[PDB]
């Protein structure tokens, strides 16, 4: 209710604005190495989750 | 900004729920305590200081479900009053669930759903959670449902539920439960998803590797698929699907709202490194009838219009390469006056795994739902154990004695009849 | 001074619509900020066609953006030049589009109609002359569709004199994303033939089919192909913005095209599309731009040609270039294909040139042509449409909000007298 | 400036004062000596040095209240004189109370106050606090109120009273005296509140987390409305209500006076790290059934103006988006003529808080007092209990040989007859 | 040398009041100590229209302050501008407010009234020359609602030739504040009607839309509405202070905008506004003024022009503009929408320019109107009078003070023979 909220909600509006800007370019990069589009996979992490299952 | 609540009956709906929001709260990176180490608008309001609250209301008849909530690691996150919890559960029986205990304490329950809705400014639907067996499930649902379809009116009431498995059983009486049950739902529910333990059984042994599994892993499982269904109002994607827009696309008329379940991959972690589970792999997986999550084979019938969730880096033209090639498969049929027939949605973000979790971290999946004129089948199954017991008057006296009349068994079995002649004319072709 | 207003409808025009102003900017020469950092005096010309200037040399669109959900909207401003569009603008609802069309004509549609026509009218008389207005929406979906057809009656009541042109993405063949498009389409149409005076049609497999076979993109994304459209929308109105030897604008080619008030249905074509790989061997002269256009694969309309034949045809040219060989090229394909055109229409092609090319293209073309191929794409959908019409289907969800049985009776009835026009005409 | 003045009688309105002042002393920054470590002037007067005194009087028939104040903290705080105590005490008898004992400390009573009131150059209001069962609190109450009348006319006389409980009672002889008293009270008092034990005890559980409550807690909730209603004459605001202008909002007519009260928000303090309390949930609150402080149910009837008071960092602006939520409510019926119904107040002073206290400190909170025709339920239950006893004259030879008439029983059964009859008559259709 | 005298009556008066000192002092230029300390000599020019001095250089405003409780009176001495007044003009009473039109009228304004008489008296004879006087009250309200009406009762007595322009809010038509305002109101419009010359309605409603809309204010306080509606004040007084190229008074405003003795109550508005942020995509002309003022959402009243018609306008400019630009866009803004102005009156709308404008705007702009839509407010009082009289209700309150229940009659048939006079000339 009581704020000065436009002056916030400014910033809030712009982090999210850079946020998404960021998050569209890495998956840019990500999406043109077509293995990893068509085929890749998290090997590394993926291997951790069988030493789990052997404990 | 745009909100769900969701509302969980019975041991079942409990049992999940806390599988659900332990999901949630990982997600989007919410410690148990509410505290932090986007999207939270949609399942969680901010209190203050740094601390949220989930939209939920636990509803059961009997306190030790809902206890292991107070006295879990998850109990601070949780508002007290959104745990209710009853003095006596209803004994599987549906006639003490609607009439004598379930009004003991349904008007206390509807206080707290209204109020909590006040904090929605653009509410859109709620989730609701049932065993059908139960007579909590059925019973106080029913009158959970008729309340509130006309306290709210036109807002969307989507329901996730557990039928009777075909075989596997653990009540006597949970035929007669579930065909009473299916008359309230019928005309108040705008749509409900169906899913069955025997199916879900099955599939954690031969997808999932396991030898011996629990509710704990059958209900991991459901978390996953209302986590993709609901991540289209959560998180960017190149094809957003509000709850309206599944609404209108899957059910060609009132009364044929039922779709079934599906979700894939479904792999364990070493078979996981083993393959490379493209676009057009998954979406073959979908339309087997082994992965399906009711175990009725959708070959005996024929397919209306399905709706299908990607999640993951996806591209729109991977997606429609594998779409055009499954209306080439000839061993899946589609009525004749749908030949569109899908309705296809793109996420960006991948779905979550758990510590101690059973599923591969895979950067890739689909989720489905489909409406499929199979569903006739377990139908049939009710209705005929039903018939046996109600023939020679197995059970009824425990339902009469508590406040049930006679003539609503012979109702609820000619609704269930109505309900099966429509599939039937649908399923027919001009 | 002949300015142009431009208004994007839906998830398809607000996306068709930002990448269009990312071509016309750098075209231009304008700083995403909004400042002139060009490189040639022509470019300040006539940049008032589709600009107003804000004192401290900082230009804004003549930009309004619609829709009933604002999810599109922020996706819009996290883009690069999204910061480029006026704040009040903005103009969209709070309810979910629906998918659905009478949703989007009855309910929602009425709430938002009053507050998007003042809109309109701050940018249409604002300026020093108004030529007309140019509308991106598709016809699948529910809310470009549905409240870009209500917008378009209350345009042509208001301004019946200016050129309502618009741009429209038809529901594909093979593959669409949406069960109910044989009832969206259907409606729309009837608005489309009445109110509009320009309409062209982009197929999306058309736009895939042209990535694979010419272009070689191994992943297209949906950039790729809007980065399409927008080249034809660009070249229609290069005559209004720089000079030229022979000038065709908007009006000029309603009235050659044109030849009933009923046929304006148009297809286009962008050439020269080189693959990345031919481009050592492809030198580049008239006649190979010529070859191109005409190509019935470069069409950007899933209509093949030559099932039909031609009405009427026109080529833009931009760049300096011989003004007898490109006249030459219209009299060579016009008398080697006679089998294609009408014999009542004779000099059925028309040429333009204009001066100045798009950056990195030393030579380009625009055809916009029309033809009776487009009974085939409304057969398409007339046949879905009754199928799922003959048996009722979805359409329970259409009545709960207003809209007759009557309507969609009439709705057929329109589009099959439109089908049944073209045969006609064809003798 | 502007004065009100506070009297005590019997033993449940001289509790409560102990409770109020504590209040008072506490807000102001007063030690309990009456010395400090604005609006001190309201409720104090200055004898100079830095020593401050209330404006009030403590009289009951019986000395054992009284002494616990002479002999406790706030001993040092009053002025001897205010401290009046009679021999003994009324036997909760209304005759007794009335007639044969209560005229030997009228006059001595009527002294004291009206020697009060001199020192009060702009006084603008009384404060009286009574039980009816009492013989002290409704024989000597009405006694009092009639002089006073005459004494002063037209300065607003306001009583704060507890009603008889539905089912808690502690006095047989309890309905007698309330029908005696409620002839006395209706053409004496500008305005009268209800107050009752039931639903206070209720309250002190549900939102304030207490498994067994005293009388102590219950006097705390009393005197932050008190607080809450003089706040206006004491604090900054943006908008003032004096007691003139409750006086013309509330009341359409002359005979229906009587409001009933709520107050928002009442949480314990680890229940306030879960919500939020602004302006929309704290009106929400007030309406409900839960929160009223008289067990009376307000949806049996309808609403007449209410009177909204707000204590904190609240603006004009979302007040007004509060209660036009409020109006859109389908549950809350108001009549139809006096369309705007709502006078609005806001301060800008928090509540305060008592250590050892119940109640969590919050930024804002909103005290409701509103007219309604929900209270005749509260008659129709009190004059069936009457009819049960006098029709076989149960206790009437007590009253007949302390000086009493029987005369006046039916008459005091006309007057309350022609009350009920009064409401339902505004209470019908337009 | 015409000097005005200004009187503060009632909460709401009063605090407008205290924000329209703060800007002409700053206007002006005189410390808040009130002394100059200003940057013009042009400020000192006719400084006399508004403010006394005092030997010294202390500058005193004409200013009277008037309540029937203390606590606003404390309010305005806590103020940053409160000393600047003079301390013998606070007039006060001693007893609550009631909020009771009879009580105020009748039972404490007359005691008060004749001692706030002689506090005009000593200023209103001490100047050299006196062409009108100047009010802000409510019209819901107990203290403005009626003592209001009796001083301007006794003010037309007195000074008969003088113009009697008073600022009034009037109840909102939604959420208002106080339970039995149709009662205050309607009693107040008797005498309004027949003793001012000058009426102008704001509510209370359309204020905060302005808030949101253009200014974007998420918590508007109090504070921002005096503000806006003080401009409105320092707009039509502006004219008498500083020179310009056509100069407008009071009483050519009243000459010109009056066409009949009874139709005299006006809605009012400013521009330009500033959107947060978003002035920096729009570039300020005097067009732009035009399309702001003339904009129906800028009017500080809640009634819809659009609803009815006009029959005489006016507009002020302040700033060095063109006297061509200002004539040819009155002539625009007639010609371009004639249904909503009377064809019997040619040249509906009257023009001004003055030659500063305000600190901070390089040109700014005042607009007065005066239309039929009136009629919408007024059968909103009416309306709720009308069923809360048949019920009687609260009359209990009135009468016991010695009002007369002929009086609410005569009150409503006063009101009700206004609603019709505005309904026939609507012919
Ligand atoms: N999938 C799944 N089903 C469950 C789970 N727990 C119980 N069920 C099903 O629930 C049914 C038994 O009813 P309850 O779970 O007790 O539901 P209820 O409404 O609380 O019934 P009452 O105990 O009588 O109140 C059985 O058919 C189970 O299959 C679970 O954790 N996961
Ligand atoms: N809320 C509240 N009520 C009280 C308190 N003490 C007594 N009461 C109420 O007082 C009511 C009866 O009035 P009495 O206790 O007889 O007081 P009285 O007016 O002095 O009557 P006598 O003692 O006979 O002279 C009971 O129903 C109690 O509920 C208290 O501390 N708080
Ligand atoms: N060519 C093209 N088509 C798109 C784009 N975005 C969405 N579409 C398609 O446009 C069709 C209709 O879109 P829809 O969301 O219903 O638009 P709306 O209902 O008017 O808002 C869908 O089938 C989409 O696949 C785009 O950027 N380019
Ligand atoms: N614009 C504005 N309106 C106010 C202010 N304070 C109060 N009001 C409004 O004025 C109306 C009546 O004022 P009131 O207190 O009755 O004035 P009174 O006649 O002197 O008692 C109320 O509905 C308030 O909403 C203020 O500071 N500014
Ligand atoms: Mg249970
Ligand atoms: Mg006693």
């Amino acid at each position: 209710m009581e704020l000065r909220q436009h002056s916030q909600i400014e910033q809030i509006e712009n982090a999210k604005i850079e946020r998404r800007r960021r998050e569209h370019a890495e998956r840019l990069k990500r999406i043109m190495d077509e293995k990893n589009l068509q085929m890749g996979m998290d090997y590394d992490a993926l291997q951790k989750q069988i030493d789990e299952k052997k404990a | 900004m745009r909100e769900v609540i969701s509302i969980h009956v019975g041991q079942a709906g409990v049992q999940i729920g806390n599988g659900c929001w332990e999901l949630y709260c990982l997600e989007h990176g919410i410690q148990p305590d509410g505290q932090l180490p986007d999207a939270f608008n949609t399942f969680f309001s901010e209190t203050g200081a740094g601390k949220h609250v989930p939209r939920a209301v636990f509803v059961d008849l009997e306190p030790t479900v809902v206890d292991e909530v107070r006295t879990g690691t998850y109990r601070q996150l949780f508002h007290p009053e959104q745990l209710i919890s009853g003095k006596e559960d209803a004994a599987n029986n549906y006639a003490r669930g609607h009439y004598t205990v379930g009004k003991e304490i349904i008007d206390l329950t509807l206080d707290r759903i209204r109020k909590l809705a006040d904090q929605c400014t653009g509410l859109q639907g709620f989730l609701i959670f049932h065993s059908f067996g139960g007579g909590t499930g059925a019973g106080f649902g029913s009158l959970l449902l008729e309340r509130l379809s006309v306290d709210y009116g036109k807002k969307s009431k989507l329901e996730f539920t557990v039928y009777p498995s075909p075989q596997v059983s653990t009540a006597i009486v949970e035929p007669y439960n579930s065909i009473l049950a299916t008359h309230s739902m019928i005309d108040h529910s705008d749509c409900a998803f169906m899913v069955d333990n025997e199916a879900l059984y099955d599939l954690c042994r031969r997808a999932l590797d396991i030898e011996r599994p629990t509710y704990t892993n059958l209900n991991r499982l459901i978390g996953q698929v209302v986590s993709s269904l609901t991540a289209s109002l959560r998180f960017d994607g190149a094809l957003n699907v509000d709850f309206t827009e599944f609404q209108t696309n899957l059910v060609p008329y009132a009364r044929i709202h039922f779709p079934i379940c599906s979700y894939a991959p479904v792999i364990s972690a070493e078979k996981a490194y083993h393959e490379q589970l493209s676009v057009a792999e998954i979406t073959n997986s979908l339309f087997e009838p082994a992965n399906m999550m009711v175990k009725c084979d959708p070959r005996h019938g024929k397919y209306m219009a399905c709706t299908l969730l990607y999640r993951g880096d996806v591209v729109p033209k991977d997606v429609s390469a594998a779409v055009a090639t499954i209306k080439t498969k000839r061993t899946i049929q589609f009525v004749d006056w749908c030949p569109t027939g899908f309705k296809m949605g793109i996420n960006y973000q991948p779905p979550t795994v758990v510590p101690g979790g059973d599923l591969a971290k895979v950067q890739r999946a689909v989720c489905m739902l489909a409406n499929t004129t199979a569903i006739a089948e377990a139908w049939s199954r009710l209705d005929h154990k039903f018939d046996l017991m109600y023939a020679k008057r197995a059970f009824v006296h425990w339902y009469v004695g508590e406040g049930m009349e006679e003539a609503e068994f012979p109702e609820a079995r000619e609704d269930l009849a109505l309900l099966e002649k429509d599939y039937d004319e649908v399923a027919a072709e001009s | 001074v002949r300015e142009i207003v431009h208004i994007q409808a839906g998830q398809c025009g607000n996306q068709i619509g930002a990448k269009f102003w990312e071509v016309i900017s750098d075209e231009h020469g304008i700083d995403p900020t909004g400042s002139y950092h060009g490189d040639s005096d022509l470019q300040l010309e006539r940049i008032n066609v589709y600009y107003n200037e804000a004192t401290g040399g900082k230009y804004v669109p003549r930009a309004i953006l619609v829709d009933l959900e604002p999810g599109t909207m922020d996706s819009v401003r996290a883009g690069q030049f999204g910061q480029l569009f006026r704040p009040d603008n903005f103009v969209f609802g709070q309810s979910g589009a629906g998918n659905n069309w009478a949703k989007g004509y009855y309910t929602e549609g009425q709430e938002l109609c009053e507050s998007i026509l003042d809109v309109i009218r701050k940018e249409a008389e604002s300026c020093d002359c108004l030529q007309g207005f140019q509308l991106v929406h598709s016809l699948g979906g529910g809310t470009g569709a549905g409240l870009g057809t209500l917008l378009l009656n209350k345009l042509r009541e208001e301004y019946p004199d200016r050129i309502l042109s618009t741009y429209s993405i038809v529901p594909s063949p093979k593959v669409s994303d949406t069960v109910v498009e044989p009832y969206n389409c259907t409606l729309s149409v009837h608005q489309l033939v009445e109110s509009a005076d320009e309409v062209f049609c982009i197929d999306n497999e058309a736009l895939y089919d042209i990535c694979f076979r010419t272009l070689k993109l191994t992943t297209p994304t949906y950039g790729d192909l809007n980065h399409l459209v927008s080249m034809v929308m660009s070249g229609t109105t290069c005559a209004l913005r720089f000079p030229g030897q022979l000038n065709s604008d908007l009006r000029k080619l309603a009235v050659n095209l044109v030849p009933f008030p009923r046929l304006h249905f148009f297809i286009v074509g962008f050439a020269p599309l080189t693959s990345r790989g031919s481009q050592q061997y492809r030198a580049l002269t008239v006649p190979e731009l010529t070859s191109q256009l005409f190509d019935n694969k470069n069409m950007m309309a899933a209509c093949d040609p030559r099932r039909g034949v031609y009405l009427t045809a026109s080529a833009h040219f931009r760049g300096r270039m011989s003004s007898k060989e490109v006249d030459e090229q219209m009299l060579n394909i016009q008398a080697r294909n006679t089998s294609y055109f009408v014999e009542w229409i004779p000099s059925n092609v028309k040429s333009a040139i204009c001066d100045i090319p798009p950056r990195g293209l030393k030579m380009a073309a625009t055809f916009i042509g029309n033809t009776t191929a487009f009974r085939e794409l409304f057969t398409r959908v007339d046949s879905q449409f009754q199928k799922m019409y003959a048996r009722r289907a979805f359409i329970h969800w259409y009545v709960n909000e207003g809209l007759e049985t009557v309507e969609f009776d009439e709705a057929r009835s329109n589009m099959t007298d439109l089908i049944q026009e073209y045969e006609m005409y064809e003798t």
